[PDB]
């Protein structure tokens, strides 16, 4: 289950607000992602984060 | 950047923020109505900023402009960042200027050559802030074959480390598409690394004298 894995920023400097879902929280939180290599747990609005992810 | 200093108000006038609500990238101002960035930096609705050193604070000296067009190089690889790249034109030329162009390189620049590096990203390498004002590090390019044994089979003849080996100096997330000048000349654009001032990981930059001709050309027909 990717929604499980933790957010990856990644090799490339970008500061772009992403999201990701935080199983132990249970709800999308925000990080920082670099730009490039980006994993699946990373959305760029909540609602499509808690569509994809939520409740996982 | 990490381990950088506080350049001094307006000391980089070819310096630009990429904003889309807040600041994302860096890049550089080659001409009163384009800016050179890096390709994954591409966004939608990107607002240049331009005479920036707070980015938090308006100062006056500002100019805020959005873009109108945003070319990446059609040979950009998002898995290999090959060609990171990318030519923004601005909605509205700039009034030239504490705002100035920077230009092109005339040749590549060779190992040792010292150069400055720009940009508000973070300045923690093992954590999170990021600077109200611009900062600044003076690097050295490095040899292709150190490039290359610090980052196996990932370097192309289009980009180039610079940095120190030891680590604590180097640019980070906030960084990208920002200036690497050598000699007046825009040599190279900040691209990606392993982590940040990382030993043994310097920064990679995509190698501005490689596309020169393409720059001159886009810039000219759009
Ligand atoms: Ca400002």
């Amino acid at each position: 289950d990717f929604c499980l894995e933790p957010p990856y920023t990644g090799p490339c400097g970008a500061r772009i607000i992403r999201y990701f879902y935080n199983a132990k929280a249970g709800l999308c939180q925000t990080f920082v992602y670099g730009g490039c290599r980006a994993k699946r747990n990373n959305f760029k609005s909540a609602e499509d984060c808690l569509r994809t992810c939520g409740g996982a | 950047i990490v381990g950088g200093y506080t350049c001094g108000a307006n000391t980089v006038p070819y310096q630009v923020s990429l904003n889309s609500g807040y600041h994302f990238c860096g890049g550089s101002l080659i001409n009163s109505q384009w800016v050179v960035s890096a390709a994954h930096c591409y966004k939608s609705g990107i607002q240049v900023r331009l005479g920036e050193d707070n980015i938090n604070v308006v100062e006056g000296n500002e100019q805020f402009i959005s873009a109108s067009k945003s070319i990446v190089h059609p040979s950009y690889n998002s898995n290999t960042l090959n060609n990171d790249i990318m030519l923004i034109k601005l909605k509205s030329a700039a009034s030239l200027n504490r705002v100035a162009s920077i230009s092109l390189p005339t040749s590549c620049a060779s190992a040792g050559t010292q150069c400055l590096i720009s940009g508000w990203g973070n300045t923690k390498s093992s954590g999170t802030s990021y600077p109200d004002v611009l900062k600044c590090l003076k690097a050295p390019i490095l040899s292709d074959s150190s490039c290359k044994s610090a980052y196996p089979g990932q370097i192309t003849s289009n980009m180039f480390c610079a940095g120190y080996l030891e680590g604590g100096k180097d640019s980070c997330q906030g960084d990208s598409g920002g200036p690497v000048v050598c000699s007046g000349k825009l040599q190279g654009i900040v691209s990606w690394g392993s982590g940040c001032a990382q030993k043994n990981k310097p920064g990679v930059y995509t190698k501005v004298c490689n596309y020169v001709s393409w720059i001159k050309q886009t810039i000219a027909s759009n």
